[PDB]
């Protein structure tokens, strides 16, 4: 249910907490800090005007 | 850099008083505890620092 999309040109990726989590927080009412896996994403369709 | 959530105060639990020590330990070359920080609990929800 928490995703980070990434678009540039055609290519766009979804990558959520399931499979690129660093840190997954407690459960719990109160602040829930999220951080993610350093993501490495290729950016090659890009349309440079 | 390390996050704790303390739960709520407990009069059963914490006792008395609402207000806590953190202390280190190993460290050094003192094996013993060093009082590195002192916090105020709060009895309506948790704390994190």
């Amino acid at each position: 249910d928490i995703k980070i999309t990434v678009m540039a040109g055609s290519k766009t990726h979804t990558f959520t907490a399931s499979d690129h989590i660093a840190s997954l927080p407690a459960n719990s009412f109160d602040a829930m800090p999220y951080t993610f896996k350093p993501l490495e994403i290729d950016a090659s369709s890009l349309a440079f005007t | 850099f390390a996050n704790f959530v303390l739960p709520k105060y407990d009069p059963a639990e914490h006792g008395d008083e609402r207000w806590f020590k953190i202390h280190i330990g190993n460290v050094g070359g003192n094996t013993g505890r060093q009082p590195y920080y002192s916090g105020m609990l709060s009895d309506t929800s948790e704390t994190s620092m």
